[PDB]
Parts: structure tokens; C-alpha cells; sequence
């Protein structure tokens, strides 16, 4: 839309139509700039509640990260319920304070996913393969390890011919390693997810 | 109020015959409070009995009480009062907080009549002496709107326009209309209240005029006031103005020019007298022996004691002698307080303990104040002689003495202090205190 | 001291305008309402000009 | 903690690619001087690794579609180790006319 | 065994000394004691047998602090002449003086390696010093206010204080540098001490916690309040474990038992308090002097504790 819009602006008469152009692409860029970030703070939200949810015991040695977090998730719960209740685009669109509101958003999950070294560095000490693994794709791989779907792009880091693996329908069991090239081995008992 | 019903019952709308049994007894209500809230009750009771002796309207049958005593009722017919309110009981946790109200007829009364006059945004003033209560009736009455956001003013002798110039930048934002400038809250969707807390004391002038008073006239009829930066008219939009202030005839006071009186509704809020007292604080008092159950009986002879104290004391010590001999409830509030700060950690006392802390507790509120001699030990006797009077059969000795301090310094609670050890202490940290 | 509060005096002189007791004022309300610090603000009669 | 830097970041944004970078087709252009303080870093990216590797032990490796090219205008400086990973294409002064 | 407790009435009451006594402290290896008082000597007592051994004069003014070290061949004493000595107690002579500080030093200490000595002075400074040498090699800021006590940790590496800041700053030594802030005190801290390590599972299962499941359960801090309470701390940024409300005057001295299972606290209530704290309660209290009592030590193996106050006079309690 956006380049249909640049296009037309052009030639031949975009000057009867200028006004209206001028609202399109001004509401286009704004909406691109708002799911831009929103983009960015569901992806780094969701491996956060996963870590902060799945995982126990983190409230015991990070008392005021979780209570911080936890306030924040709840804000983010409403903020996503206000969305749920007005689904329409233009709705969200306008929607009073909410460019502010989710910049603040992703730069308390930046601050959140910056004061978690000692942690992951813990649980890089429990498996030790994940010492070959980056803080920000550690923690993707904590959050996301009940959902075993960004797990396939972050095996090859850590082993040396699995690229991915195999599952049932399901998606609670391994059935084997694949490669990069397609060649997988079955496994003779699978393992217990 | 008769829109409201009719909206609160869709299904049965409001019928003529109780709109009329109804707008009638609001009328002769509305003419009793608009014609008679700035005067005292025996002038307000002159008035009704003069209505009801002379106007054919349906009355309440009340041989004796008055008919502002009375209520007009949604319904249409006269309901008092005082069956609105009845006793309460407040929690011990808040005894004397700064935002609790126990009910009474005059309070609930004006709070009423301040829904009133606030609900169409008129601007208002609150009159009455020191520490009758209207700034908690106008906080009481205004709670019950969510709407209106309270912003204090405290206005002086040197008070100017800036205060409220000030007041506005900070609180509000300028803004550009093509019908003008307008100026509003920032807090969308709110009325901002401003509540100018002595309007009389602003200088006047040589030649009769206060230039706040002149401000706020031209703004509550005008709408809105020229800015001097750019001598441009500037509009308000959700802006209203209460107004709290002494009698006129208080040192201090001037009378308000008749032009900027001619908008603002007054109303006269007096101190509660001694019938209502007794109840108003002996519901605090009840409240606050909970701590210590042995002392539950202790409740009633105390609250007429510390009613009784304060009636001599304020009969006595009247603002003529020096300027600061201002006696109000407050008093009694920081009296109710101070004894329940000092039965806080004890929870087991006797009664002789209890006047002990009472008998300090007026000592500091009513003889810190005094100047002379001579009041000091008036209210020293008297102190003793009313605890006497109220508190027969009690140990005269070891309930009073003469230096009676109270400290938490030699101990960790607010407990009684020899004078002799407080002075060896305070020695010790003295020699510590010359080091540091 | 006894109290553990902070003892402010604006420490008055001659050609102390307004601005000056602005400032102090600015600075005894950003000790005790920024960082938490409970302050004595003694002040004398001859202090007001 | 670890600070990415200009290629870094790139490389990674498109190994993440979180608004589909891996589709297009992805070119890495250094248009400067060649010297062997930054080349040897990229000499593991240039062999048959396909692999940049970090002093944490995080590695990228090389995704099919991106190629890394540089806009050169000699090689006076550069290392066996460096010409000898990449393809030739010798631009002539008389190339252009 | 783990278990006694000073009872009245004292032992001995040794009175030699002529001003307020400000600080006692017991030997590592030999049955003697030393104590230091407002008229800038330091009388060194046996409290086994009730005799004045020695004095060691040499300061100015006022000596504020006395440590020993581990091997208890030295003795760090510290002054309001802003001065620092270092004391031969083989020989009782004074090695060397160090200045260096601005104002006041209010409390030093030896580290448990042996070649250095913390202080803590009114110009808001810690300074580390060398004991070969003599040099200061580091120094510490950030308190905003007159540091009243500094304590070094059970291996060295870290260092806790207290001020008239109305905080307790606790740090690593080597190169970082404010670890936490402790800031829950309403009035000024006074009195630090940490956590000794046969200490660290009862204090555990007294406080909330979980059954650890973290693994180094980390150090434990002690009080310091001149609003007459105790507070006990914990690793990482802090937090107030437990408060042992219960006392009457500005607490001046805090200290753990020797197996860790009981608080000892002296105050200028004339009182010195045992606190059972796994159930945050004073089970004992002792009615110690005359006047305000500045300071305690607890013996660590024989059974004596030795209170110091204004009264001018030393009290050693035999423990039963
Ligand atoms: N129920 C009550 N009735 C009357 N006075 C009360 C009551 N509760 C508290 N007070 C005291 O009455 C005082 C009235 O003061 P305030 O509300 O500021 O009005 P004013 O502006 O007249 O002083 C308050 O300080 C409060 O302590």
C-alpha cells in the first residue's frame, strides 16, 4: 500500500488527490511504526513469561526483578485485553498513549532481559552445552522450551550435526535428530517430554 | 434529582401529583436554606417558624424542631434528618485520622447542601469561625464526586493574582481555539476545584478593593480572565472556585465587595456546641478504649471531661486577650489522638495511668499556648478540678503531680518520666552532643 | 539531633534577594522529599526580608 | 556482557530475522582499506566454516543467501590467508571508459 | 557447650581506667584482654585472674577502636587525633603511626590475611592500609556522612560499614565497589557485625526461606541502630530478615554467640540483652552498669563476656 501510494504521488494528477495521500501514507506509517515495535515486544514478552512462569524459584534470588516484571506482565495483560476488546486496526491504531506506552514497554523488557546475567549463567553451568549459546538465545530457548518451535533454529549452535530434530503431532515427544541436509536418525526408545 | 428518578425507574415514570407534593416541599426547603445558611440556627429557626406561620404549604407536624431539621425526600414527603445518620462505630485502627467524619445532623446537613451548590459548579464560600469543620465538610461532600479533583489554596494578607496564576500553569494547560484561547485541566475529563482557604485576608486596598477578590469575581461572571503576557482573553472550561473563610468581624477579616458576593452562595458552618460534641468525640473516645479493655467504662466521664475542659477553657482565653488564643475542635481531635498515641504499645493501664496521659495531654494543648503566669496556673487548677469532678474515688496523688512529663527517650514506649532521670540522661547526651 | 533530622539554617546575609531563599527552599524540598531525608528547617524572624 | 558491533549486529538481525531477511537475497558490502587487524576475523566466515566466531563461544554461522564482498582498491596489505578465501574480480582502469 | 549465657552478677569489675571506656576486645591466643577509653590509653587486663597487666600509652587523644589480628602478635588502635598505630603486643611498643585521615577515625580493624587495616573516619572516607609499609593503597567513598564502624567479612573479601548516612554500605575489597545499600534504619547505624559460619542454618530455618536450593547462602549482617533496634541482612542487593524489636535505648554493640545461636547486644540502656533470635525475642537480660554501656566482646572458645561503659570501668561476665 505504501508503494502503491509513493507511486501515485508522482504522476500524473496527485494533485486533486494530494490531501487525502498525505492522510493515507501518514496513517500507513504510523500503523508500520506501531506494530514495528509491537512486533519486537510480543516476541521478547512471550520468552520472558515463559522464563518468568515455567521456572521456579527465581522470586527467592531476584526478589525485586520478579515483583518488577510481574507488574509489568500484569500491565501488558491488560494493555493486550483493551486490544482484545477493540480488535479493529484503525481501533488500535488510535488508541490514546499507545505509541508511549509500548516504546516504555520494550525498553522495561530490555532493561528486564539486561539484569539476567548471573541467572543465565547459572543454567549455562547446568548444561553445558549452552555455553556455545548467547544471552539473548538462552533466554529465547528457557522461554520458549514448553513450546519447542524456536528450538530448531538454536540446536545447530549447540550441537554439531543436529540441526533440528523430529516430533510427533503432539510436539511432547523426540522421535530423532535431523541434519541440515535432511539425513535423520530414528531413535530406538524415544525420551519422555 | 427528578431526572434522576425517572431514569433510576424506567418503568414507572414520574407521576404530576408527587412531582407537585414534591417540587413544593423542595421549594419551601430551598427558600429556608438559600435565605437562612449564612445565619445561626436560632435566625434559621426564626425564618422557618415565620414560613410555616404565615405560607400555606403541607409541613412536617414537628411541635418543636425546625423545619430546616427536615429533609425533602424523592418520593415527595418530609423525612428528618436525623434518622439519616445513626450511630456508628469507628475502628480503632483510625481513630482520629485525618479523613475520618463521624456523622452528625449538622454535617451531614451541609454536606448536602454542598452536593448541591457543587453539582452545577457554582462557585460557593464556606464561612464559619476557626476550626468549625469546613474543610472537612467540603472534603466530605466532594469525596462523593469523582469528578471534581480538590487543588488547596491558602490565601495571605500579600496574596495577588499570581497564586492563581501559578496554580493554573502547574495544574492546568493553555490551549488554542479558533473561538479562542481556552483553559483546562490537563487531567482530561475532570473539574479542577480550587479551594481558596482565606478570602477575606487578602490586603484591601486604600480605596475598598481587594485585586484577588476582583480576579475571581471577573472570572466567575466573565468566564475567564485576560492574560497579561499577551493581553489576550483566555477562557476556562472545567474550573470551579470554594471558597473557605472566618467572619468578617475577625481581626484579620474584611468584609467581601457585594458584587463578588452577589455569585457565591454562603454558608455558615458554626462549632458543634456541646450536645453534639459529647457524641462526636465520645464515639472516638469508645473507639479508642478498645485498646485496653479495663478501661472500656472510663468512656463517657472522659469525653465530658475533655468536653467540659475545653468549654472552660475557650469561655476563658478569648482572642481580645492575645492573638493566638484560638480554641477549636481541633483541639479536641489532637487531644483524642494524643491519648490514643500514648495507650498504643501499653494495652494494660490503669485508670490512673489514663488521667495521667489525659492531664498531659491538655497540659500540652492548652498551657504551651498561654503567656502569662497567672492563665498557666488557672488552667493547671482547673485541669485538676475537672479531673476531680469527672473522676471521683481515684488516686488524687498518683494521678497528678507536679512536673508530670511523659518521654520515650529512657524508655521504648511513650511512658511517664522521673525528672531527676530524664535530667541525667539529657547530661549524658549532652556530653555525646558537644562532639558531633 | 536526638531526632536523627538535618538541621538546614539558610544562612542569611545582605543582598539576599528572593532568589536565594528560592533556592534554598528548592534545595531543603529535594533533600527531604527526593531522598528521603528528614530535615529540621530552623528558621528566625530576622531571616524574612 | 557482550556489546554487538555494526557486522555483528547486521549478520545477526539477519540470522534472527524477525521481519523476514532471510528471504531476500542479503549483500555485505565493506567498501574500505583491507588490512589484516579485521580480516583475520572474518578469515573463519570466508572458509569453509561458514562461521563467525565471538570471544563468548557464540558463533553465526553464515546463512546461504548472503554474501560478503568488499569494495577494494588494492591489496598491498592483505595476507595470503585473506586473498587466498575469496573469489577475484580484477576491475581494470580501463573498465571504465 | 553452644549454649552459655552471661549471668549475674560480673566476675570482676575492673575500674583502672579514667574516662569512658569505648571499646573491649579479648585476646586470639592468650587469656589476657585489652580495653580503650576517652583519656588515650589502653590498659590491657587479664580476665582470668581480675589484675591491670600493662598500659600502652603513646596517643593524643581519644582512642576509639582496638583489633587484634588473627595471630594476635598485633594490635590496631585508633584515635581522634587522626591517627592510626599499630601496636607490638610481643613487645608492647608502638611499631608505627600512620595519618592520613581528616578527621576523627572512629573504627579500625586487621583483615583475617593479616597485612592490612580497614578505618573509618568522620571525613566519610575507608582507607585500606599496609601493614609492612604503612602506605594507604585504596580508599573508599561514598557515604555522605560521618562512618561510625567498619568490620572486614570472615575471608576478607568483603567489607561492611555503617555511618551517620542512616545506611549500611557493604562492598567486595579488591576492585568493585558498593555491593548494596542497606537504607530500612530511621535513625543513624551504629553497630555492625557479621555472621559467623556455624550460624548460617539456623539462621536459615529461623527466617523465611526457602530449604536453600541456591547454594552459598550468603552473608549475614547485624543491627546497628540508634532507634534501638536489630536487623539482620543478606547477600545480593539486601533485605531486612528479621527485626528484633525489644530494646530500649540507642543500641551501641552487637554480636552473634560463639555457635551461632544467640545475638549478645549492650546499649545506652544500661542493659546488655541476649536474643534468642530464632524466635525474635530477648530471652535474657542483664542489668550490666551505672551508666551508658558502649561496647561487648564474646569470648570464642572460653566462657566470658566482657562489657566496656562510661561508668570507667571494664565488667568481664563468667558465663554459666
Ligand atoms: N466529626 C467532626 N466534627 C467536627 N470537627 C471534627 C470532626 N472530626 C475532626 N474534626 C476536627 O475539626 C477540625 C476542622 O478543621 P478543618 O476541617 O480544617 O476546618 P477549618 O478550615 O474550619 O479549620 C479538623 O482539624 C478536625 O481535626
Amino acid at each position: 500500500h505504501i508503494n502503491s501510494v509513493s507511486a501515485m504521488k508522482l504522476s500524473p494528477y496527485y494533485k486533486v488527490f494530494e490531501e487525502d495521500a498525505l492522510s493515507w501514507e501518514d496513517k500507513l506509517n504510523r500503523i508500520m511504526a506501531l506494530f514495528d515495535v509491537w512486533i519486537d515486544v510480543q516476541r521478547r514478552w512471550v520468552y520472558l513469561e515463559g522464563i518468568f512462569t515455567g521456572s521456579a524459584d527465581i522470586k527467592h534470588l531476584l526478589p525485586v526483578e520478579t515483583q518488577r516484571f510481574q507488574s509489568i506482565s500484569t500491565e501488558f495483560l491488560a494493555l493486550m485485553k483493551k486490544v482484545s476488546k477493540s480488535p479493529l486496526v484503525m481501533d488500535v491504531l488510535n488508541i490514546q498513549g499507545v505509541q508511549r506506552s509500548l516504546e516504555r514497554l520494550a525498553d522495561l523488557l530490555g532493561k528486564i532481559q539486561k539484569a539476567l546475567g548471573e541467572y543465565l549463567e547459572r543454567e549455562r553451568s547446568s548444561f553445558p552445552r549452552f555455553y556455545f549459546v548467547g544471552d539473548e538465545d538462552l533466554l529465547e530457548i528457557i522461554g520458549n522450551s514448553k513450546n519447542v518451535a524456536k528450538l530448531q533454529k538454536h540446536f545447530k549452535k549447540m550441537f554439531a550435526g543436529v540441526s533440528s530434530i523430529i516430533l510427533n503431532e503432539d510436539n511432547s515427544v523426540v522421535l530423532g535428530i535431523s541434519s541440515r541436509e535432511g539425513e535423520e536418525v530414528m531413535f530406538k526408545t524415544p525420551v519422555s517430554i | 434529582n427528578v431526572a434522576q428518578y425517572n431514569a433510576n425507574h424506567p418503568d414507572f415514570p414520574m407521576q404530576i401529583e408527587q412531582l407537585e407534593r414534591y417540587i413544593q416541599r423542595y421549594l419551601v426547603y430551598a427558600i429556608l436554606w438559600s435565605l437562612s445558611g449564612d445565619s445561626r440556627l436560632k435566625m434559621r429557626a426564626e425564618l422557618g417558624e415565620y414560613i410555616r406561620r404565615i405560607t400555606t404549604v403541607p409541613l412536617p407536624t414537628a411541635p418543636n424542631i425546625p423545619i430546616i431539621d427536615y429533609e425533602v425526600s424523592i418520593s415527595g414527603e418530609w423525612s428528618p434528618w436525623q434518622a439519616k445518620v445513626p450511630q456508628i462505630e469507628v475502628e480503632t485502627h483510625k481513630v482520629a485520622a485525618p479523613d475520618v467524619v463521624v456523622p452528625t445532623l449538622d454535617t451531614v446537613r451541609h454536606e448536602a447542601l454542598l452536593y448541591t451548590w457543587l453539582a452545577e459548579h457554582k462557585p460557593l464560600v464556606l464561612c464559619g469561625p476557626p476550626g468549625s469543620g469546613k474543610t472537612m465538610t467540603l472534603f466530605s461532600a466532594l469525596r462523593a464526586l469523582p469528578d471534581m479533583e480538590v487543588v488547596g489554596l491558602n490565601f495571605s494578607s500579600a496574596t495577588t493574582p499570581e497564586l492563581l496564576l501559578k496554580t493554573f500553569d502547574h495544574y492546568c494547560e493553555y490551549r488554542r481555539t479558533p473561538n479562542g484561547v481556552v483553559l483546562a485541566p490537563v487531567q482530561l475529563g475532570k473539574w479542577l476545584v480550587l479551594f481558596c482557604d482565606e478570602i477575606n485576608l487578602p490586603d484591601m486596598d486604600k480605596y475598598g478593593t481587594q485585586r484577588v477578590i476582583s480576579f475571581i469575581r471577573q472570572m466567575v461572571e466573565h468566564g475567564g480572565f485576560y492574560r497579561t503576557s499577551d493581553q489576550t482573553w483566555v477562557k476556562l472550561e472545567r474550573i470551579q472556585f470554594v471558597g473557605a473563610c472566618n467572619p468578617p468581624t475577625d481581626p484579620g477579616r474584611k468584609p467581601l465587595s457585594h458584587r463578588f458576593l452577589r455569585h457565591v452562595p454562603v454558608v455558615y458552618v458554626d462549632y458543634p456546641g456541646p450536645a453534639s460534641l459529647t457524641q462526636i468525640y465520645g464515639t472516638f473516645n469508645r473507639a479508642m478504649l478498645r485498646l485496653i479493655p479495663s478501661l472500656r467504662t472510663y468512656a463517657e466521664p472522659l469525653t465530658a471531661a475533655m468536653v467540659e475542659f475545653y468549654t472552660m477553657s475557650q469561655e476563658r482565653f478569648t482572642q481580645d486577650t492575645q492573638p493566638h488564643y484560638i480554641y477549636s475542635p481541633r483541639e479536641m481531635t489532637r487531644w483524642v489522638r494524643g491519648i490514643f498515641e500514648a495507650l498504643r504499645p501499653l494495652e494494660t493501664l490503669p485508670v490512673e495511668g489514663l488521667i495521667r496521659i489525659w492531664a498531659h495531654e491538655a497540659l500540652r494543648l492548652f498551657q504551651d499556648r498561654l503567656v502569662e503566669d497567672e492563665e498557666r496556673r488557672w488552667t493547671d487548677e482547673n485541669i485538676d478540678t475537672v479531673a476531680l469532678k469527672h473522676f471521683p474515688n481515684i488516686d488524687r496523688e498518683k494521678a497528678m503531680s507536679r512536673p508530670i512529663l511523659y518521654s520515650n527517650w529512657l524508655s521504648k514506649d511513650y511512658i511517664p518520666v522521673d525528672q531527676e532521670e530524664l535530667r541525667d540522661y539529657v547530661k549524658a547526651r549532652l556530653k555525646v552532643f558537644y562532639e558531633e | 539531633w536526638m531526632n536523627g533530622l538535618s538541621v538546614y539554617q539558610i544562612k542569611v546575609h545582605r543582598k539576599y534577594t528572593g532568589e536565594d531563599f528560592d533556592e534554598d527552599l528548592r534545595t531543603v524540598l529535594r533533600r527531604s522529599g527526593c531522598k528521603n531525608e528528614k530535615i529540621a528547617f530552623i528558621m528566625d524572624e530576622s531571616n524574612v526580608l | 556482557e557482550w556489546t554487538d558491533g555494526l557486522f555483528t549486529h547486521v549478520l545477526r538481525k539477519i540470522i534472527d530475522s524477525v521481519r523476514g531477511e532471510l528471504q531476500k537475497r542479503q549483500w555485505i558490502v565493506f567498501d574500505g582499506d583491507v588490512d589484516p587487524e579485521w580480516v583475520e576475523n572474518l578469515n573463519s566466515v570466508l572458509d569453509d566454516n561458514k562461521l563467525l566466531t565471538l570471544p563468548n563461544g557464540e558463533r553465526l554461522s553464515l546463512p546461504p543467501n548472503v554474501r560478503i564482498m568488499f569494495e577494494v582498491q588494492d591489496l598491498k596489505y592483505a595476507t595470503l590467508a585473506t586473498v587466498s578465501r575469496c573469489g577475484m574480480v580484477w576491475f581494470s582502469e580501463d573498465v571504465l571508459s | 557447650p553452644k549454649e552459655w549465657i552471661p549471668r549475674p552478677p560480673e566476675k570482676y569489675a575492673l575500674s583502672g581506667h579514667r574516662s569512658p571506656v569505648t571499646r573491649v576486645i579479648f585476646h586470639p591466643v592468650f587469656s589476657v584482654m585489652v580495653s580503650a577509653s576517652e583519656d588515650a590509653t589502653i590498659k590491657v587486663w587479664d580476665y582470668e585472674t581480675g589484675d591491670f597487666e600493662r598500659t600502652l600509652k603513646g596517643h593524643t587523644d581519644s582512642v576509639q577502636d582496638i583489633s587484634f589480628d588473627h595471630s594476635g602478635k598485633l594490635l590496631a588502635s585508633c584515635s581522634a587525633d587522626m591517627t592510626i598505630k599499630l601496636w607490638d603486643f610481643q613487645g608492647f611498643e608502638c611499631i608505627r603511626t600512620m595519618h592520613g585521615h581528616d578527621h576523627n577515625v572512629s573504627s579500625v580493624a586487621i583483615m583475617p590475611n593479616g597485612d592490612h587495616i580497614v578505618s573509618a573516619s568522620r571525613d566519610k572516607t575507608i582507607k585500606m592500609w599496609e601493614v609492612q609499609t604503612g602506605y594507604c593503597v585504596k580508599t573508599f567513598t561514598g557515604h555522605r556522612e560521618w562512618v561510625r564502624m567498619v568490620r572486614p567479612n570472615q575471608d576478607g573479601t568483603l567489607i561492611a560499614s555503617c555511618s551517620n548516612d542512616q545506611t549500611v554500605r557493604v562492598w567486595v575489597v579488591a576492585t568493585k565497589e558498593c555491593k548494596a545499600e542497606l537504607r530500612e534504619h530511621e535513625h543513624v547505624v551504629e553497630c555492625i557485625s557479621w555472621a559467623p559460619e556455624s550460624s548460617y542454618s539456623s539462621i536459615s530455618e529461623a527466617t523465611g526461606s526457602e530449604t536453600k536450593k541456591s547454594g552459598k547462602p550468603g552473608p549475614f549482617l547485624l543491627s546497628g541502630s540508634r532507634d534501638k533496634t536489630i536487623k539482620m541482612w543478606d547477600v545480593s542487593t539486601g533485605m531486612c530478615l528479621m527485626t528484633l524489636v525489644g530494646h530500649d535505648n540507642w543500641v551501641r554493640g552487637v554480636l552473634f554467640h560463639s555457635g551461632g545461636k544467640f545475638i549478645l547486644s549492650c546499649a545506652d540502656d544500661k542493659t546488655l540483652r541476649v536474643w534468642d533470635y530464632k524466635n525474635k525475642r530477648c530471652m535474657k537480660t542483664l542489668n550490666a552498669h551505672e551508666h551508658f554501656v558502649t561496647s561487648l566482646d564474646f569470648h570464642k572458645t572460653a566462657p566470658y563476656v566482657v562489657t566496656g561503659s562510661v561508668d570507667q570501668t571494664v565488667k568481664v561476665w563468667e558465663c554459666r
